[PDB]
């Protein structure tokens, strides 16, 4: 119980930066952000001639 | 010609900005420093930047 | 609004405080204007449709 709870706790304080999977979520995140807005940045201003 | 200083808008930081367009449309190929000497009396003698 | 430098349609408010602040825009990384200056002599930032 108490190793169990220490084992959680150690997955309280452990998100940043060096535990992907949580480097995964914001490669999610900054996945479908970067496509949306940073794609919908380079499609306008400016593409043509 | 553009002259360009940090002077007006940046003195503390050293940023150039556009201080004047001279009506020069002859292209500049070359140029020179020109020297300057100062006319001090020997005990009036600085060292200069 | 219609400045001599660039067409476009914004809000303008008057928001605070980064800027170059003697030549008149600024930009946001792209080839948009977020976007104060130009009035005499505030920040009148602007934002997209």
């Amino acid at each position: 119980a108490n190793k169990f709870n220490q084992a959680l706790g150690a997955m309280q304080t452990g998100f940043t930066t060096t535990n992907e999977a949580f480097q995964k979520v914001q490669d999610a995140v900054n996945n479908n952000a970067q496509a949306l807005s940073k794609l919908a940045s380079e499609l306008s201003n400016t593409f043509g001639a | 010609v553009h002259l360009f200083s940090s002077r007006y808008v940046d003195l503390y930081g050293g940023n150039m900005f556009q201080f004047a367009t001279l009506p020069v449309y002859d292209t500049i190929k070359y140029y020179s420093i020109i020297p300057h000497s100062i006319r001090s009396i020997q005990s009036d003698r600085k060292a200069w930047a | 609004y219609s400045l001599y430098g660039v067409s476009g349609r914004g809000v303008f408010q008057n928001c605070t405080a980064v800027g170059v602040r003697q030549q008149r825009f600024v930009y946001d990384a792209y080839q948009n204007l977020v976007g104060y200056y130009s009035d005499d002599g505030n920040y009148y930032c602007l934002r997209a449709c």
